[PDB]
């Protein structure tokens, strides 16, 4: 219930000074604590262009959130904000945000036309790059806030409503919204909230909603990631009533299963960021899962749908893992089409991934059939050919139905390709 | 009925429609004097209309002459009329000359309208029933007993007025039965005006603490004779009194507060202003039930105020310095020693406003200092009209009495009260003393020939209160059956009389069946009967019916006829 | 504050009892009971439709806890060792088992299954969809599902949690096609926390109480719960226009049946809804489920909670009311099937004008006891909603009667603009 | 299990009886209701406003009602225990009415409501019965357990709380002959009263009593926006209100920072605000000084208050440590903000509800103009810190061209030659637009 500051990929204090704020594709802030004050960080890990640069602080700003042109800083009480851009040519500034008596700032988060600073009582205060404040709005008091190019998400958690996500696209001037106030589900740790923890005591009185990472996908997909260890997505983010939450990732069997299957407990894994499944991560085995240490390699490790089942795994079996690639595909499909229809071909490979992509799904779904007509069911057959896209897959269909030692698996596909005329 | 408790409202809208007009003033109260109520009641009706600013003209009159002579000079484009504590006995379209036809506008369409509207206000029983029920120019505030109580004679009348063989004409003998035993009946008083007028503004929502006080003064001005209808109406006040009264309790006195307040308020004779021993001394109930007219009543007196353990030095001081250790302990005092002496009765529950730093007034005590400043404010037909004018000029003595600013009039008021009480002591020692109270098997006469302070009497307030010491007076001794008394003083300058007959009333407190059943004053019918034969120039003229001026000479022929007489 | 008891939970659910016999799933089909024979667990699945549902039982040894009937299956299933048998009642389609993945603190508390997709619901928060043969198809994530039922298309989910309460979802899967109505909108069901001799039992069976979440004969969803009370969607489609009208009042209703007095022993247990026939069973007893096998359930009409406290006497001006709102109420319900579910039993239209005949002679009590008062606004306001036009030649006729020419005129003035309109 | 869930009933601007017999039911923009116990019974008064279209009236109460709800055309009274309702319309030709509501174990009705199309009743359990204005009944519906409501002349405005919801508000215009929804239990921002509930207030806790939400009043404004107020004492209007994806809730005044920026400098706790109505920034809140927060039975005078946004800081606001000095640097910022808002709400009025009193228009011209003035003022500041990009991104929001004229001119003016080309490329661009 009680509310102290966080930001997006926020390290605790633990044991040692070097503290980092926050993880982005772009760049990471570490503060080392001076026996007096924090020494902000600023280091890039894109090409030359982002110069690393760091400098003295004395306010100490408890808050971070970079971006592609500037990183945002704040602190939960006597909240002064210094929005400092990356480049020189853009001066950075320093202003005092508004505060009643006792009310504490939560999270931060900056954007390209405009900045955003939440609030304990669920202040929604939006101001821009130079300073200048734009609007002051209410919500439910808010615990966590990211910000994307041109759309922003945040969550926000009390005592009556809970927790709850908010979608919001202030854009510079059309402020398209989809989901306000809308309750999130990702599941708030109930056993892992209990007095008694191992080194993770310090991150859960630092954090107690769990929440780890709260950043997003290449194609503005908001991503959820917390102590459940679970990776949430926005399927339908363009429908809101389509809307689905599918977790793409499962960090907890994953690192059991790659290791040899057995079983592991120190294999903590902290996510960094996405782009069509590449999903960066920090890899770092031991009691430290916030890296207090300098961070490894963000080594990546692709998303994989729950469908494992730990009796039929307890190595993979071929049978059913073409299965997972063909639900992988399928859930992905939508994400890469939804860019080319709303956000254009910027990317320049979304064609050529998504035919490779519906060919990997068609190619699945012959596989699929071809185990189905090793268990000689013609209706499960025919199921799945109905999802059939390219027509040569469909030949194939047909290629493989009169060898399967079935005549009606034959006609059927035959049908269905007289029916593609 | 005519109008219910329930729509005064639209008797007030249709006021206001027909006479709001700020171009001139066409509407005219006419108030009957020597009447408290009507007073308080047309205080109230002044300052409605003030704040609505409709322009109105207050006539004071005393006799039905007056309102007769008044209506004839009453210019056609005065459209609404009030008559307050008067007019509902009589057949006031015959009375004026009154003719529907002359005084009716666009009679078209189950609908009419008359270019003058004449609303009668007042609290006397015997309603008119051509009044009531079949006249639309003239309009009654009923207070519900109509709706109630006249349904034999609404169907009475009516059958008569529609039909204008041998079981048509039975049945017309019948019905005018009905009508005929409406009529001969006494003529009582069974409701306030005031309490009427504060019906009517709680309706409209203007009420406050000035018109509930003027309320309080209305209904008080009953509890003399009619104390029936006080003790009916009283819950209603004590509920208002709660109701508006400010929840700021318990605060500081400050020059501004004028609170209303239910506190003991002993029936004496203006106990906050006088004596305690002259309150005691000159009250009537005391009176009655200690016979302080007779020389052993003050030796019972001295002897109650020895029992009590007040000193006869500190008895006599003035209320207000008499010493806080015995005015503080006058509860206690009171409960432990006056059942003794059956006077249980002295305390009650009364209404007590303080103004500030000005100090407490009872409405009891007010209504005295009213009626005092009406009574004594300030060859044979004209002195006579002398009094008159005298008598309404004193009206409006008494209506300046209530207004806040003036109490240096309002304590003149109390001491021409105090003057008063103690000039009706004296003449009721004399008359009971000479024993001049004829006892008869009809009624008790009594003639006042001479004497000294004669000239109070000619003033019918007066010779009321006079009539009211010897009826209170008579009604506690049980011996004495009850039988209606009459008063008579003569007027030498003029060498009329002025014959007042009464009513006898049970003895105050005493609650029985009986009791329940109000008395009523036979004598309005009587007189009109005696002088309708046997011309005697019999002046039946005053809204009080049983009251007349006879001459000197035809008194007792009159007397004489009239114990002949077996109405009363 | 530790109540995370999320049991599993079946529509018709019957605790265990001192006895064995314990019912898994009671629907309007048939109904499924237990017994123990001292080492397992005997299911019995019976019919109570015509013989073309044969009865038939199986052994069962891995102790099933929750199950689920359907016109082409029924499912079985346990809160312990996540496994799956929707063993179909015809033998065409053959019976599959799958292994459902089971974590620490994560239990089974719902199922669902449908002709087209069967879904299977958990305390932690998962949507898992299973298509007929078994094999997974979609899974989401959600509140903590504890009740999930299902219509032949329309899933009507349910989530409850502490830290976001109670909150129902109606969406439809369908065979292919993804159709959402409501999405965690919170619903009004009454936890039971006032309330004990044999309720402690049922209430460790259940936290909230409730009963069933049986369907009506033409999709609507209902609820019935401790409050005793059935709650429909008029307007379902909609989703600005959703309405929840109570139906029926067990608890209120009983109070008249016996004898007017305070009843505890006549409960009542519903099982289906079709057009005002509610079959309901009379379980007497001290316990209250049954532990007998279940009797013919008893129908019963509808009755909302019109009546008031202050076989016996209904105060027909408040009869003919109560019979005026359930005609408008269940008008916009057979309403509701015609433009999109179409004429599927044969009677929508006969009852459809049936109710609307009954709907304008409860109007015409209705006018008559207003013309008994001489209200005429309130005649005036009662003579907005006639229906048959013939309906109105009737209120013209009591016009003329009830001592009003202006309500003739009115009348008929309403009647000359139905003319033309 | 306790406290929050006592549906104890209430009513908008209600008052408890605390230590006197006065208890004031509502407290409407239209007139407020009193009652005064005669030491047996309760005698109701309800006064109004505008005098000149209404007469205030006292009657005699019986059944001692606790709820009341003031329209312009009809009052309606409701009872907490066996609630059997009472609705009397001002005028004389609709004829009063009472009814009996269906009262179930543990029942008790929070809030009462009605509307010239509908009248609508609460429950604890969490009811929606509604009947029309003569008592015959028209639907019946279960929702969230209702704690108050409040209506305009055709819509009306419900908060639902509940144990396991939480605050949940529901806009909804019943309309004459169409039911168009606006919200449905969508979630809301108001702070319910938890800290200062834990045992440590004074004379609070018999408010708190009365109302365990705390929430003082739900009135809309001149142009049908709700607004709430409560503990918090910050008003809460939705300024976008016609679309449900375009919800907004801004806080447009702040009670306790306004009344210490005119308290002279103290953080006096002495002065309470019971706000009635507001009406285009013109808040009217009777002020009571003293230790308690309900009125007096001679309701003071209703003051009123401007809004202001949160926007005042406390570091830039104690410069002038101690009329209290306000930065002129946010100032005008803040002008800006109450102009840019209030712009919003009256275009959505504008097309949608039409002319309301005749001079809507002239009064949004001002206000562009004064909304205008503060981006001059704005675009100046930028300028005094030699901030060309600052002044530039400013210079974007102009509306009209002559305050674009004049922002050249504060360029020219202004030691920023630099910004003179740009300002001038924004008005020849314009020019075009």
């Amino acid at each position: 219930f009680r509310y102290m500051p966080f930001s997006p990929a926020g390290t605790p204090f633990g044991f040692t000074d070097r503290r980092y704020l926050t993880m982005n594709e772009v760049g990471y802030v570490s503060t080392v604590k001076n026996s007096e004050q924090y020494s902000i960080t600023v280091s890039f890990f894109d090409v030359g262009r982002f110069r690393e640069y760091h400098f003295e602080d004395l306010f100490g700003y408890d808050l971070c959130f970079l971006n592609e042109k500037g990183t945002l800083f704040g602190q939960s009480k006597t909240g002064q904000i210094q929005y400092r851009p990356h480049d020189s040519i853009h001066s950075n500034w320093t202003k005092i945000i508004p505060l009643q008596a006792g009310e504490r700032i939560t999270s931060v988060a900056a954007t390209p036309v405009r900045v955003i600073v939440g609030t304990s009582l669920g202040y929604f205060r939006s101001f821009n790059q130079f300073g200048v404040p734009f609007a002051v709005e209410k919500t439910s008091p808010i615990v966590a806030l990211t910000a994307q190019n041109y759309r922003v998400f945040s969550v926000h958690y009390s005592q009556f409503h809970g927790l709850s996500y908010s979608l919001s696209e202030l854009g510079t001037s059309s402020k398209r919204y989809y989901k306000r106030e809308c309750p999130l589900p990702m599941s708030l740790p109930n056993i892992n909230s209990d007095m008694k923890k191992d080194a993770n005591l310090d991150y859960y009185n630092f954090n107690p909603m769990g929440i780890k990472s709260l950043f997003f996908s290449s194609y503005g997909d908001p991503c959820i990631f917390g102590s459940d260890n679970t990776l949430l997505l926005l399927s339908k983010w363009r429908s809101p009533e389509e809307s689905k939450w599918l977790p793409i990732l499962d960090s907890n069997m994953e690192i059991w299963k790659m290791s040899g299957g057995k079983e592991t407990t120190d294999i903590h894994v902290w996510p960094l960021a996405l782009a069509y499944d590449t999903l960066n991560c920090i890899l770092v085995k031991g009691k430290h899962i916030w890296p207090e240490f300098p961070l490894p390699l963000p080594s990546e490790m692709e998303i994989r749908m729950p469908v494992f089942v730990k009796s039929k795994l307890l190595q993979i079996p071929v049978s059913m893992a073409a299965e997972e690639e063909y639900l992988r595909s399928k859930v992905l499909s939508e994400l890469l089409t939804d860019t080319l229809e709303n956000d254009g071909e910027m990317y320049g490979n979304e064609n050529e991934v998504l035919a490779a992509l519906n060919g990997a799904y068609d190619k699945a779904l012959l596989r699929l059939f071809a185990s189905a007509c090793s268990d000689q069911n013609v209706e499960k057959a025919l199921s799945l050919a109905h999802e059939l896209k390219q027509d040569r897959a469909l030949t194939a269909a047909v290629k493989i139905s009169e060898r399967a030692e079935l005549p009606s698996l034959v006609k059927k596909i035959n049908n269905i390709r007289e029916a593609r005329y | 009925m005519y109008y219910g408790i329930s729509q005064f409202s639209e008797a007030y809208n249709k006021i206001l429609r027909n006479s709001s007009s700020h171009s001139s003033c066409q509407l005219v109260i006419f108030v009957s004097c020597l009447n408290i109520d009507a007073l308080c009641a047309t205080k109230m009706l002044s300052l409605l209309f003030k704040k609505q600013l409709v322009q109105s003209q207050i006539v004071p009159i005393f006799g039905y002459s007056e309102l007769r002579r008044h209506y004839s000079q009453l210019d056609d484009n005065i459209n609404s009329l009030l008559l307050v504590g008067f007019g509902g006995v009589i057949d006031l379209e015959a009375f004026l000359e009154i003719d529907p036809q002359e005084y009716v506008i666009d009679t078209d369409s189950g609908e009419q309208s008359f270019r003058r509207d004449i609303y009668v206000l007042d609290a006397h029983r015997p309603w008119n029933l051509d009044n009531i029920f079949g006249s639309q120019i003239i309009q009654c505030f009923d207070d519900g007993t109509v709706d109630d109580t006249l349904g034999e004679q609404k169907e009475a009348y009516y059958k008569l007025l529609e039909l204008d063989r041998k079981q048509r004409k039975k049945q017309i003998h019948e019905y005018e039965g009905v009508l005929e035993e409406y009529y001969s009946q006494g003529t009582t008083v069974v409701n306030s005006i005031s309490a009427q007028i504060y019906s009517l503004l709680s309706a409209i929502g203007e009420t406050n603490l000035s018109n509930l006080w003027l309320n309080i003064l209305g209904t008080t001005s009953l509890d003399i004779a009619y104390a029936q209808v006080y003790n009916r109406l009283y819950p209603l006040l004590q509920d208002e009194v709660k109701r508006l009264t400010p929840s700021s309790r318990n605060s500081v006195k400050t020059p501004d507060t004028l609170t209303l307040n239910i506190q003991p308020d002993y029936y004496l004779f203006l106990l906050r202003h006088s004596s305690l021993y002259d309150s005691f001394y000159y009250s009537n109930y005391v009176n009655a039930k200690l016979s302080l007219w007779n020389e052993n009543g003050k030796k019972r007196l001295h002897k109650m105020f020895a029992r009590m353990g007040i000193p006869l030095s500190t008895a006599q001081e003035t209320w207000l310095y008499m010493d806080h250790s015995i005015k503080r302990e006058l509860g206690i005092i009171f409960d432990k020693n006056l059942d003794r002496y059956g006077l249980q009765d002295i305390i009650r529950d009364g209404f007590v406003r303080t103004l500030g730093y000005r100090g407490s007034i009872s409405a009891s005590e007010f209504v005295e200092a009213l009626t005092a400043l009406l009574e004594v404010g300030n060859n044979s037909a004209q002195k006579l009209t002398n009094l008159r004018k005298r008598w309404v000029s004193n009206f409006w003595l008494s209506w300046d009495a209530l207004d806040d600013r003036k109490v240096e009039l309002l304590n003149r008021g109390i001491q021409l009260a105090q003057d008063l009480q103690r000039a009706i002591f004296n003449t009721g020692v004399a008359i009971l003393e000479k024993k001049l109270i004829k006892h008869l098997r009809i009624y008790r006469l009594c003639v006042l020939q001479d004497g000294p302070d004669l000239d109070l009497y000619r003033n019918p307030l007066t010779l009321l209160r006079l009539g009211n010491w010897l009826i209170e007076c008579c009604a506690e001794s049980e011996d004495k059956q009850l039988l209606p008394m009459v008063l008579a003083s003569i007027d030498e300058n003029t060498d009329t009389y002025l014959v007042a007959g009464l009513t006898p009333r049970y003895p105050r407190g005493l609650d029985t069946i009986h009791t329940k059943k109000p008395i009523l004053n036979n004598f309005s019918m009587a007189f009109q009967q005696i002088t309708a034969e046997t011309d005697a120039k019999v002046r039946i003229d005053n809204f009080e019916s049983s009251i007349i001026e006879i001459r000197r000479e035809d008194l007792s022929p009159f007397l004489e006829k009239l114990t002949l007489s077996g109405l009363l």
